[PDB]
């Protein structure tokens, strides 16, 4: 086989930044080597074909360099809609072997998340069971502190939270978490609180709701 | 335009290729600047443009008409496609060539 | 140009079979449809990165394989269908992933032309597939069930217990396509999936629905979401 | 593409001009509508364009390779010039002709 190492493992820039991305070959693969962008839950779509050619329809801004074992993309104005994993490819010999991947990842300006807390349905408690959410939309940084207080108590042990990806056009995150206890657990205390500590905000905002 | 020779014999096609005299000739029979004819069989292609000149009148024309032909053999095809200025054949000859003779010019009686 | 489409995959036992096509449409230069080109599948797991699996020329030959999946998947072409296919057998949960269809570059042969390269080049994929999901777990599959999120604004739809991926998320047919988030789903501590979609909604209010659909299951849910 | 014969002998060189049966078997292969071959020495000069028409088949191909050649003289150059459809020299041969014979057809044993 043929192993190809990428570097970095990821890359935070800021737009217009120009970013190198590296692939080196264990062993001499002429120009026989391709570059591909893949956003998120999308297919990859090729941007540089052997080594140095530019695919149609590809951005002017992306070039790629190299011969032999050395091999390079560079993303000239680096924009939000390249974030993004960047895999090098090779078929100098079978089996045709791709590189780890390099995650692109985008520095902006400080961005406020807007708060809301979520309750059940009348579905769902009559299922028996519940899940509160609480739902921070679109900031940056990534890291967001999401603790749950249920008449000022806080919840540990009973949580879960999941990030989107990060926006192609502002460059954004959104974080819901998940609380899931039992109905019978529902129906003790009344006051539930999503208290959040967020760069964006100068002081930890706490959406809440009472019981009904 | 495709035929087939399935006479078992040579078919002798004839075809003609029109050169107007001036593009006005030209616009008015075909409606194109540019035409041009195709004949193309197994061993025989041949492309014809038509070539618009100002030429000396004969038989009081001053366009031509270039007369082309070719020996199908048995089994084969010929195909004709043109854009304009062909002469299309309309009857052919089916035919089984002798050992080879030639022409007399007179005036005896047969 | 040329699209390819995967399809046929889904949640198979272990040991079991399942049989992927790649339908083929449309053409690039000098009206090439699929049977021009060298085609490969390539799979990826969740989470991971993409792994070459075989190879097949465009007159269906110069088979190939890797080695993790030799003896096991077959490839092969129906041409006059413009369609690729790939025999998995024996499947292992290390196959579960999205299955790609991708065109290699080069053109390989004109037939109408005759003419043929000699060489099969296997070079960059200009084209790939939207994709096929294969899960291979021998636990059962279960339907989704969908909780509406009521209330700039903020509605949703909890879509809370289902297995396995992928669900398809739509608010009113694509009327809201901008500011939406559907998230990544998470595997909830009883082993089914769960997720949450939204959208943002200023001071006016209208209706708002979600289409929800889960393949595996023919479900299709277009739950409301009022105050 | 150019080659000086240097030989000090004839060098005989060969080629062919490729004429599809569609315009798109000519965009597929040379991205050009419109192409021409140009051979052109000291003593030989021609330009080939390619013709394409629909025609019948021959060893299963509707296509047709026009295939030309010269003995490029001791000293001189030969140019290849083409915008599609050439099929190129490889291999040529350096020969000098003897005093003039012919071709003899049997099967009697060497």
């Amino acid at each position: 086989d043929i192993q190809l190492t990428q570097s970095p493992s990821s890359l935070s820039a800021s737009v217009g930044d120009r970013v190198t991305l590296t692939c080196q070959a264990s062993q001499d693969i002429r120009k026989f080597l391709n570059w591909y962008q893949q956003k998120p839950g999308k297919g990859p779509k090729l941007l540089i074909y052997d080594a140095s050619n530019l695919q149609r329809g590809v951005p002017s801004r992306f070039s790629g360099g190299g011969s032999g074992t050395d091999f390079t993309l560079i993303i000239s104005s680096l924009q939000p809609e390249d974030v993004g994993t960047y895999y090098c490819q090779q078929y100098d010999g079978l089996p045709f072997t791709f590189g780890g991947g390099t995650k692109v990842v985008i520095k902006r300006t400080v961005a406020a998340p807007s708060v809301f807390i979520f309750p059940p349905s009348d579905e769902q408690l009559k299922s028996g069971t519940a899940s509160v959410v609480c739902l921070l939309n679109n900031f940056y940084p990534r890291e967001a502190k999401v603790q749950w207080k249920v008449d000022n108590a806080l919840q540990s042990g009973n949580s879960q939270e999941s990030v989107t990806e990060q926006d192609s056009k502002d460059s954004t995150y959104s974080l819901s978490s998940t609380l899931t206890l039992s109905k019978a657990d529902y129906e003790k205390h009344k006051v539930y609180a999503c208290e959040v500590t967020h760069q964006g905000l100068s002081s930890p905002v706490t959406k809440s709701f009472n019981r009904g | 335009r495709s035929y087939v020779n399935n006479q078992e014999k040579e078919v002798l096609v004839l075809w003609g290729v029109h050169h107007p005299s001036n593009i006005e000739e030209q616009r008015a029979l075909y409606r194109k600047d540019n035409a041009y004819v195709s004949v193309v069989s197994s061993n025989y292609n041949r492309r014809f443009t038509p070539e618009i000149a100002k030429r000396p009148k004969v038989r009081d024309q001053s366009g031509r008409m270039n007369y082309y032909w070719t020996l199908l053999e048995p089994g084969d095809t010929i195909i004709f496609e043109a854009t304009g200025n062909l002469i299309a054949p309309w009857y052919a000859f089916a035919l089984s060539r002798g050992p080879g003779s030639g022409i007399i010019t007179s005036n005896a009686p047969l | 140009e040329v699209q390819l489409q995967e399809s046929g995959g889904g949640l198979v036992q272990p040991g079991e079979s399942l049989r992927l096509s790649c339908v083929g449409s449309g053409s690039s230069f000098g009206e090439s449809t699929l049977s021009y080109y060298a085609v490969s599948w390539v799979r990826q797991a969740p989470g991971k990165g993409l792994e070459w699996l075989s190879i097949i020329n465009a007159g269906g030959g110069d088979i190939d394989y890797a080695d993790s999946v030799e003896g096991r998947f077959t490839i092969s072409r129906d041409n006059s269908k413009e369609t690729l296919y790939l025999q998995m057998t024996n499947l292992r949960v290390e196959d579960t992933g999205v299955y790609y269809c991708a065109k290699h570059m080069s053109m390989q042969q004109v037939v109408s032309a005759g003419w043929e390269r000699a060489d099969l080049v296997g070079d960059a994929f200009d084209v790939w597939g939207q994709g096929t999901m294969v899960t291979v777990s021998s636990a059962s599959t279960k339907g989704p069930s969908v909780f509406p999120l009521a209330p700039t604004a903020a509605l949703g739809c909890l879509v809370k217990d289902y297995f396995p991926e992928p669900v398809t998320v739509s608010w009113n047919s694509g009327a809201l396509t901008s500011g939406v988030h559907t998230f990544p789903a998470v595997l909830q501590s009883s082993g089914l999936y769960s997720l949450s979609s939204v959208v943002t909604v200023p001071s006016s209010s209208l209706t708002y629905i979600c289409n929800v659909n889960h393949k595996p299951s023919n479900t299709k849910v277009d739950k409301r979401v009022e105050p």
